[PDB]
């Protein structure tokens, strides 16, 4: 049978969901990012085109 | 109804366009704004009124053709705050673009136009040219930055609710083509090897001019050292590319001084060439009507734009003036050619008064110009060189000319790229400024001169950038008004050396081009 | 503890993600004839750049895939 139905086996909704490693990863998620703006930090990489050497 | 109002309402809006750019002031820019608001109204209501008619069921070609064209609203789709703030987004972007001026604070400023592209465009110091490039970028970029993402954004909201997908198909569906991208992409990969020789021995002659410091032989050559704010038809100023000095090498820069060649004169030239190839003259009130030369006081137009038509039959003015110059002789054919394309359908309906394609508009402007280019009409025109007497001149004269119309084709198809991957959501705002050189990389050889980190917005140097502009109808130009020339060289009956054929008085030629143009977007 | 843990397994895991969807992609890419022969390289380091923001430590020169 096709991937949709299995998945729907296991689960119970036969789409691909993001949102359980979205929510099994909140503590840390949340703490990390309190650490982030704590300690001053920009995400990203707004510098690009740099190469150590 | 369609075309009687359109008429006039546009009569007044090219009116009021003429006056902005020859008498930029702050009534001028309000009388342009609410003629804007104006003829946005009206745009919407006959898009609206033309919606409820249906197309497909329709059984004709030409109204068929007017309907399905006006179906579209282009950007009076939105509600109104977002049609509002579209519309001051861009002309807060043109603003702060045409007045972007980048100097040292010392005190001395300088200008785009007149200055700072000539200033790098004769000038062979690297420090100089450097600073000329990264503040000009810097500014214009970084000042643009602020408004490009809400431009994007509801610019692609306009294309979804005209009925297209995220603004790029809106620009594509100009060419009718289902299959552009892949036509265009195959084109490029044909001309690969021809511009791959051409960048290799400019990147030897920059390597042996500027050493091997800033220029190795393996590695792509800095965008700046080039000779434009952009390179996008670089070393047009060859003398450090010359392949062997010649005697008989024309000069083309006093040719145009000690017989005075005025513009007006030399523009008169133009029109006589151009009638010569058996095409109907322009009016002559356009001589005593219209602006061409500099002005007498500080404030004389916009940065660059192109010919102006009134569309009401009689007013085929032509703003572009560069002094005295050979490439000024180019430029003016350009123009030449693009106001005689749009005189010639002036019998058919201006809902089709907009060519064939936008690339032909730039192809027919400048046939004509690659005509006339050749010593051999140089030499019939105050001007004594080799013509095809002497290989060594035509193979100079080749490289001359293929320095442009050449290395000029990554970048018309490289911009609109850029732009068509950034309009249909694939790159996101973070990186906008990363993929615009990773292209830089990729379909150009050219590379940042200095580490061009994120939040310089190296994209908003171009002028066709901001003014929301597709820069690919000159791509197709600059492929397809050679494919014109052969054809147009085949009518003088013979073709020998192709690259040094001229046009001149060759009735049939004019005859078939005019049996063609004609046509307009019918 | 907890965040020790977390931590630990987010390093095994969502390090990977990116690596994942990036190697594939490339290799899409490259099948479908849009990378050709010339920049095997310079496409496979721009994608680790946009995805996973890796730099190559050394200049990679064409030719060494
Ligand atoms: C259907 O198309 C035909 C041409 O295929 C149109 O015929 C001419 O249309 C132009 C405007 O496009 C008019 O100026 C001409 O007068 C028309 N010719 C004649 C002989 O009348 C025709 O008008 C189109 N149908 C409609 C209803 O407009
Ligand atoms: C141009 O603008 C000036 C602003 O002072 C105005 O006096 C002048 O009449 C304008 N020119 C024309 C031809 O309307
Ligand atoms: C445009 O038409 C609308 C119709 O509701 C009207 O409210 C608005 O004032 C018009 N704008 C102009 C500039 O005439």
């Amino acid at each position: 049978r096709p991937w949709p139905e299995a998945m729907q086996l296991i689960t119970g909704q036969p789409n691909m969901s993001a949102s359980a490693m979205l929510s099994y990863f909140k503590p840390l998620l949340d703490w990390l990012r309190t650490e982030n703006e704590l300690h001053g930090e920009k995400l990203g990489w707004p510098q690009y085109n740099w190469t150590p050497n | 109804e369609y075309d009687r109002t359109s008429q006039v309402v546009w009569n007044e809006y090219a009116e009021a366009n003429w006056n902005y750019n020859t008498n930029i002031t702050t009534e001028t820019s309000k009388i342009l704004l609410q003629k804007n608001m104006q003829i946005a109204n009206h745009t919407l209501k006959y898009g609206t009124q033309a919606r409820k008619f249906d197309v497909n069921q329709l059984q004709n070609t030409t109204i068929k053709r007017i309907i399905k064209k006006v179906q579209d609203l282009e950007r009076a789709a939105l509600p109104a705050q977002e049609l509002e703030e579209y519309n001051k987004i861009l002309l807060d972007m043109e603003t702060t673009y045409s007045v972007a001026t980048v100097c040292h604070p010392n005190g001395s400023c300088l200008q785009l136009e007149p200055d700072l592209t000539n200033v790098m465009a004769t000038s062979r110091k690297y420090e100089d040219l450097l600073w000329a490039w990264e503040g000009w970028r810097d500014k214009a970029g970084r000042a643009i930055l602020q408004f490009y993402p809400k431009y994007v954004e509801l610019i692609n909201q306009a294309a979804r609710l005209n009925g297209y997908v995220d603004a790029g198909d809106s620009w594509r569906s100009m060419y009718e083509t289902p299959s552009l991208e892949q036509d265009l992409e195959r084109l490029f990969q044909e001309l690969q090897p021809l511009y791959l020789n051409l960048h290799a021995y400019v990147r030897r002659a920059l390597h042996r001019h500027y050493g091997a410091q800033h220029i190795n032989l393996e590695g792509p050559i800095p965008a700046h050292l080039l000779g434009n704010m952009w390179a996008q038809t670089w070393s047009n100023i060859y003398d450090l590319v010359v392949p062997f000095p010649s005697a008989p090498s024309m000069d083309t820069t006093e040719a145009m001084l000690k017989q005075g060649w005025t513009p007006r004169r030399m523009f008169k030239e133009a029109d006589d060439f151009f009638t010569s190839l058996g095409l109907l003259p322009v009016p002559p009130e356009f001589w005593n009507k219209s602006m061409l030369e500099k002005p007498t006081d500080g404030r004389e137009v916009v940065c660059h734009a192109s010919a102006w038509d009134f569309y009401n039959g009689k007013d085929f003015r032509i703003k572009q003036c560069t002094t005295v110059n050979l490439e000024d002789l180019v430029v003016a054919h350009h123009e030449m050619g693009h106001i005689q394309y749009f005189m010639q359908y002036k019998d058919l309906p201006v809902a089709l008064r907009e060519g064939a394609n936008p690339g032909f508009h730039e192809a027919i402007g400048d046939v004509l110009a690659l005509s006339v280019s050749t010593p051999k009409h140089l030499h019939s025109l105050n001007l004594l060189s080799s013509e095809g007497g002497s290989d060594e001149h035509d193979i100079n004269f080749l490289m001359k000319m293929a320095l442009d119309k050449i290395a000029f084709i990554p970048f018309s198809y490289l911009v609109d790229q850029w732009r068509w991957r950034v309009f249909d959501g694939s790159i996101t705002k973070e990186n906008y400024n990363q993929e615009w050189w990773s292209l830089r990389l990729k379909y150009q050889g050219l590379c940042p001169p200095v580490p061009r980190t994120q939040g310089d917005f190296d994209p908003g140097a171009k002028f066709h950038i901001p003014s929301s502009v597709p820069y690919i109808r000159y791509f197709v130009s600059f492929i397809i008004q050679f494919q014109f020339h052969e054809a147009l060289c085949q009518a003088a009956g013979h073709t020998g050396p192709l690259h040094k054929c001229d046009i001149y008085q060759s009735k049939e030629a004019g005859q078939r081009l005019a049996t063609a143009m004609k046509l307009g977007f019918s």
